[PDB]
């Protein structure tokens, strides 16, 4: 059986019914190295997942998507038993041992609930293998199409946007951004791009590697310089993780400081998501609902003077890193989605058209 | 006939009266229990006979009580569900009727469990160690709170709205529930929001903007909420979801004796004195962040599309 | 010796460290009929302060003059010791044993630091009914200007304000306004009041009453109704009980609510506070420093079912009704002052220019 990883650490009294692990431990110390409760590609995501070498929202979805490929095409059939219930029976202690590992990013979400979906309405008269090439060829035209269409679609959209001579600020990490503009400099516009970063993670160093290997001239910089360059920064690209039913932006957090920032010094602010990372669920703030990291993710070296090295000892210390946050609809201006350009009040509508309704 | 015409005539003097029933979902369901009693008791030929026969009898229940919308709201429902069966049946005498009565019953079945679909989803807005405002007395607010508080320790200030104080059954009633509540009038509510961290309260009816009226005072708070930046939280059922826009009609809001305001044994100043006592409000869509119904949370921007999914245009008139 | 009131009820968490008393005990239950140790004008004083006899602000500062005076007068010089340094030594337990009654208005303590200025700056060749005269004549000299003059020239500064067929809006009970309103009446101005009111003290009913006596067609209605009617006023008056150092005002709980639902009305309020009455100290919330009233003050009689009649029983209810509030500075328009208009940036200016400076 799996059992339950052990919370780390003092929690936020805010924060306490939300889990904190660390990359320290892991779960599988005491499963068989033989996987058989959980798949082995399964496991094999997990630790992937639990060590942070899958960290952007696009690419758990790609690698959840190649797991279920791999666990559907190592499936097998009873007796006296149908695949529509026994996989929808026995995918549930997967997705919990992925969600104990390393909390869900809503893109996953709605992965898991259209396989659901799409392995609920297999039929009773087709065969083992034939059902088993129809899960598969399904997932692969659903990664193909909304992946890389929507992408080219959004990539579209936004360089019939981005005009010549202007400057453009992004935040944090995300193909579809950089995407957008590597394929916006090599298509014609001229732009600089400055690049914010933000602690623990650093994963601003991604793309402002991606960005100086397509050519374009890069300024990195944090945070509290955010507010010292947007004076001069006329456009701001962001990369959403989820979209909720109000228009929130969920993303790195990061997003609705900066979008705040940004609408302080006039400057409109551009989210790039596609129309699967979208919700029916709703939130308002970052604390109902959010993804907590390593407390000891914190601590740094600046000398040899490190003062959150022992931070368990003190009892009135706390040790705390936000990964999701929400926007107020207000501040955001673009949602650029494969079908057009539409405002945050509009994600509802392109669940309802994208629902069969 | 006799029987039928009795119990009208009971229900509009009811609602000219007073407020009868006092729950509003127990009026929605004496509302659907008229509806059936008037379709199951009658002959028509036509159904467009029987959408003028129930448009004929839901003008003297909105004459009846205007400040009352969930009566007329729920008959305009019911006439778009008959509509969308002639519909259905047009592209007819008793299956249309065991159609009308199949489709009550599965609104009374949808309407049964309204309150307790929100107290499901009730989870995913309240965090612990939380500071929550609300104001007035609900059903659907308090219910909220007490499945809340079943895994999560906060605080709610339960603010009273003052013509008359029905806060304090609210405020007792969450207190022995164990909520750690708080009790204080009108006048501290700014004063108290720099505190607050969420508003969560409810309304009587949803307009055709986002717009709502609720119990009087809590304008006041969604103006307090704006300033200090707070989201907003109506938890409210999809029948107090009208389509009447607000300047299009006159009598909003409900006014009632002076008598809870300034007492009879004031003396001579009563004479050169003019009190009224509004006791709903009016409160713009833009004020509001979130609304909470029984199949999820939704947007002031998109109250027109559920008007457009449970509202005929051809209706909103009545 | 004067002991401490016991804490009546359970606090609020937020206000554990200011003192709520009820009026239904005294303090001089363990004292002394012939009033030995409290001089017996000061102990009229506290008694006529805890039963709510007297509430408005310059009310209690009239009467606390007028037991300061009758303690003056009641006062003897003992051998080798001077009245300057005796006297500062006498009146403190007397302003303790006030403070214990009931939280002192910033006004007392304007007149207690005059008091005391004025006290310790007798000279040491001046006899003992010498002096007492002089300390009589000067408090009477204070009172006089500083209570009638200034409310006559806040008067002719209102009434140089408001015009002819305008709608006022007032709050509260405050001898000022309503002598500004009546003032406005006798001298020709045709207006109409709306009286706002609110729980549990219902003061409003005093300037309704005042209102009404002098010729004033009155509205009287409550905090939920000033929203309804906002959109037809188009002044609103208002009673400061303490102007602070950035401009706050001080005044009843339903003050800063009103301005700010009348400048989301676009109706300018208009404070009328004397000089006296203003702080070196300064707060920016309700909750540092406030004055907590009866918690068996908010039950009320709404037919014959008192909810709020056995709230002790209850372990997790709170009852709470709060006195003071401070304004934001950039709310209120006017601070109307014996000196002239001034704005809310203006009061530590006028702290200043009378603080022989």
């Amino acid at each position: 059986q799996v059992p339950t990883r052990k919370d780390y650490g003092s929690k936020v009294s805010l924060f306490s019914h939300l889990p904190q692990y660390s990359r320290q431990n892991s779960l599988t110390q005491f499963m068989s190295i033989p996987s058989s409760v959980i798949h082995p590609a399964m496991v094999r995501l997990g630790l992937q997942y639990s060590q942070g070498l899958v960290s952007g929202s696009n690419a758990r979805c790609i690698a959840l998507l190649r797991a279920l490929q791999q666990v559907i095409q190592d499936y097998t059939t009873p007796p006296n038993e149908e695949l529509s219930r026994d996989l929808v029976n026995k995918l549930k202690p997967y997705m919990s041992f992925l969600t104990q590992c390393r909390p869900l990013s809503a893109s996953m979400h709605n992965a898991i609930k259209f396989l659901n979906k799409e392995i609920t309405s297999v039929g009773s008269s087709k065969r083992e293998e034939e059902a088993k090439s129809e899960l598969r060829a399904a997932i692969d035209r659903y990664v193909q199409e909304k992946i890389v269409l929507a992408a080219q679609a959004i990539s579209r959209f936004a360089y019939q946007k981005i005009s010549n001579g202007d400057v453009i600020l992004v935040y944090g990490c995300s193909s579809l951004v950089s995407r957008i503009l590597q394929e916006a400099w090599t298509e014609g516009r001229r732009f600089r791009v400055v690049v914010v970063d933000s602690r623990p993670w650093l994963e601003g160093r991604h793309t402002l590697r991606s960005l100086v290997h397509a050519g374009v001239p890069a300024s990195y910089l944090l945070i509290p310089a955010a507010s010292y360059v947007l004076p001069e920064v006329s456009k701001v690209l962001l990369g959403a993780h989820a979209l909720l039913a109000n228009g929130s932006v969920m993303s790195r957090v990061g997003t609705a400081q900066l979008a705040l920032v940004a609408r302080a010094h006039n400057v409109p602010v551009l989210v790039c998501c596609e129309t699967y990372k979208f919700c029916e669920r709703v939130q308002t703030d970052a604390f109902v609902s959010n993804e907590l990291d390593d407390p000891d993710d914190l601590q740094c070296k600046r000398g040899e003077h490190v003062a959150l090295a022992n931070w368990q000892n003190h009892a009135s210390l706390r040790l705390l890193n936000l990964v999701y946050d929400v926007t107020p609809p207000e501040l955001v201006d673009l949602v650029i989605t494969e079908l057009g350009m539409i405002p945050c009040s509009s994600v509802p509508v392109v669940l309802r058209v994208k629902s069969s309704d | 006939g006799s029987e039928l015409s009795e119990r009208i005539e009971s229900f509009v003097e009811t609602l000219k009266r007073g407020g009868g029933p006092r729950s509003s979902e127990e009026m929605a369901r004496e509302t659907l229990g008229l509806l059936r009693q008037i379709i199951t008791d009658h002959r028509w030929s036509n159904a467009g006979e029987l959408m003028e026969l129930i448009r004929r009898e839901g003008r003297r229940m909105t004459a009846a009580q205007p400040s009352e919308t969930t009566v007329g709201n729920m008959v305009r429902r019911v006439l778009k569900i008959i509509r969308e069966e002639y519909g259905r049946l047009h592209g007819h005498y008793a299956q249309l009727q065991s159609n009308i009565i199949e489709a009550i019953n599965e609104l009374l079945v949808e309407l049964e469990g309204t309150m307790e679909n929100i107290a499901a989803q009730a989870l995913e807005h309240i965090h612990s160690n939380e500071v929550i405002m609300t104001i007035g007395f609900s059903r659907t607010v308090e219910a909220f709170l007490k499945e809340a508080a079943r895994k999560r320790k906060f605080h709610v200030i339960v603010a009273e709205c003052a013509p008359f104080c029905q806060g304090h059954e609210m405020a007792v009633n969450l207190s022995k529930a164990g909520i750690e509540t708080t009790v204080m009038t009108d006048a501290a509510i700014f004063a108290v929001m720099s505190r607050v961290n969420k508003v969560i309260i409810g309304t009587k009816t949803i307009l055709a903007n986002g717009a709502l009226r609720a119990v009087t005072g809590t304008h006041t708070l969604a103006l307090a909420a704006k300033h200090h930046s707070t989201p907003l939280i109506v938890c409210a059922p999809m029948f107090k979801l009208s389509p009447q826009f607000p300047n299009e009609e006159d009598s909003f809001h409900k006014f009632v004796a002076p008598e809870e305001v300034l007492p009879f044994t004031e003396g001579d100043i009563l004479e050169k004195v003019s009190v009224h006592c509004p006791v709903f409000d009016y409160v713009p869509p833009e004020l509001i962040t979130l609304f909470i119904s029984n199949i999820g949370g939704n947007a002031p921007s998109y109250i027109y599309r559920l008007m457009s999914e449970l509202y005929h245009p051809d209706d909103h008139v009545l």
